[PDB]
């Protein structure tokens, strides 16, 4: 070999019997849910937050349509006008325009 | 009742060192008025450093340059000791370019209009072979103490390209200070004290005008014992409540709660807010929806609110 | 086999001396620096060298 690349860094956990362990990591589900839990919002709110968090795809787009999320809650006084109230405060969040129905929407918002 | 010192028979050993003497003193006042003076004039002096440097070739420190005995770092060195008295300005660009053989000195920078190279066999460099040449501008700022290059920032306002070569600055033309009290030979007096002050320099400052400049200093700060005497923001918020372009049963509805700013009404629970009369269950959606566009959730807590 | 292509990149940096930072003499004589204090305040003897 003319050239060799450096070594690339890893671990090994030490000093702990179930060796190796693990590492939790950070996802844009998780990142969501984590600004889910500092606003302010009901136990309703939060319910639909979870919900139509659940459906964001890798690309931050919300795969399911917002009729199914209406059906997934099954709960009355739940219609899509609260549902579009909450799935907005939840595009406004930081990777703005995440958890769009399509392109429109997120250049829109 | 006291006796005024006089600043009198000034005598200069060389370029840089220099002596002061201040002859008729009180009892105690030789070391009040010296040590004061020392602290002043080593502390706080004005004088003029290096504060940057463009060489041809080179664009950082950590490089070298051909036909040149010395590194980068250590031209840049030499350069922090370079004294200078410019005259009228603070901001003079010493340009120097001298090709061939031999050290390079300030003596070859180019004559600008008012700039006193005060010692010119001041070496800063070398060349090790006839056809090689040097060439840099070197900029020289006015100021008073040690300012590290490191620390200063707001020289980063504008980008500065690849290729300068700041140096810290010290500003401070004042190395040594010693200072002296001898019996007066004021023989009709009882006892009079005289102070001698000696001060090694860069070459760059006059003895006379650093003491009356450390005098100066000094009653301007106690000028201020002569007579001691004495004995909800952010713009979302703050903004018209008729900005959100609510429905029209909202509008009285708004105007009967008293609810005339945004930050006011973000401060109101679902459960209270649904108290209001008349509010309805559809229509209060709609104001969620609407502030939630916004970013705006209800339930916040603010902490001050001002009427304006 | 995998490797394409690599790429190595040199940082400098230039170290402050600061007060959390260990000096020793060759005694055994250690310590860390607690203040760095101004040239007027510093002892000096008779010809004003502190």
């Amino acid at each position: 070999t003319a050239g060799t690349p450096s070594g690339n860094g890893v671990d090994y956990q030490d000093d702990e019997l179930p060796v190796y362990q693990g590492e939790t990591t950070q996802s844009l589900q998780d990142y969501l849910m984590w600004q889910v839990e500092l606003t302010p919002f009901t136990d309703t709110d939060r319910a639909i937050a979870t919900s139509i968090v659940d459906a964001v795809d890798d690309t931050g787009y919300l795969t399911i349509q917002i009729e199914d999320i209406v059906d997934s809650i099954g709960d009355d006084e739940i219609g899509l006008e609260e549902v579009e109230a909450v799935l907005k405060r939840i595009q406004r969040f930081d990777p703005v325009g995440v958890a769009a129905k399509d392109l429109r929407d997120c250049l829109l918002i | 009742e006291f006796l005024k010192p006089r600043l009198v028979d000034i005598e200069q050993v060389s370029s840089t060192h220099a002596k002061v003497t201040l002859e008729p003193l009180e009892r105690g006042f030789g070391h009040t008025l010296g040590n004061a003076l020392r602290r002043i004039l080593l502390s706080s002096m004005p004088g003029c450093a290096v504060t940057e440097v463009e060489i041809d070739g080179v664009l950082h420190e950590y490089s070298t340059k051909e036909g040149v005995q010395e590194d980068i770092l250590e031209i840049l060195l030499n350069l922090k000791g370079l004294a200078v008295r410019v005259q009228g300005k603070d901001e003079v660009i010493l340009t120097l370019n001298k090709s061939g053989i031999g050290p390079v000195t300030a003596a070859d920078i180019t004559h600008d209009g008012d700039v006193e190279i005060v010692k010119p066999q001041h070496v800063i460099c070398h060349l090790t072979d006839e056809n090689a040449s040097i060439s840099m501008r070197i900029k020289v700022q006015r100021g008073r103490g040690y300012v590290p290059a490191s620390t200063r920032i707001h020289s980063e306002e504008d980008e500065r390209p690849i290729g300068r070569l700041l140096v810290d600055a010290c500003y401070s033309p004042v190395e040594r200070i010693a200072y002296n009290v001898e019996a007066a030979r004021v023989e009709q007096r009882t006892d009079l004290d005289k102070l001698v002050i000696e001060m090694e320099t860069n070459g760059t400052i006059d003895p006379e005008e650093a003491i009356r400049r450390a005098a100066t200093i000094l009653a301007e700060q106690l000028e201020a014992f002569v007579d001691l005497r004495d004995v909800e923001f952010d713009p979302i918020l703050l903004r018209p409540v008729d900005d959100l372009e609510l429905t029209v049963r909202s509008a009285n509805c708004l105007k009967a709660e008293a609810i005339h700013y945004i930050g006011d009404l973000v401060q109101r629970t679902e459960v209270e807010l649904l108290k209001t009369p008349n509010l309805g269950k559809k229509s209060l959606t709609e104001i969620k929806d609407v502030l939630a566009s916004r970013g705006l959730s209800l339930g916040m807590r603010l902490e001050n609110w001002p009427p304006a | 086999p995998g490797v394409l292509k690599i790429v190595k990149v040199y940082l400098a940096v230039k170290r402050r001396i600061q007060p959390g930072d260990k000096m020793a003499g060759r005694h055994g004589n250690k310590g860390v620096i607690s203040k760095i204090n101004p040239i007027e305040d510093m002892p000096y003897d008779e010809n004003g060298t502190p």
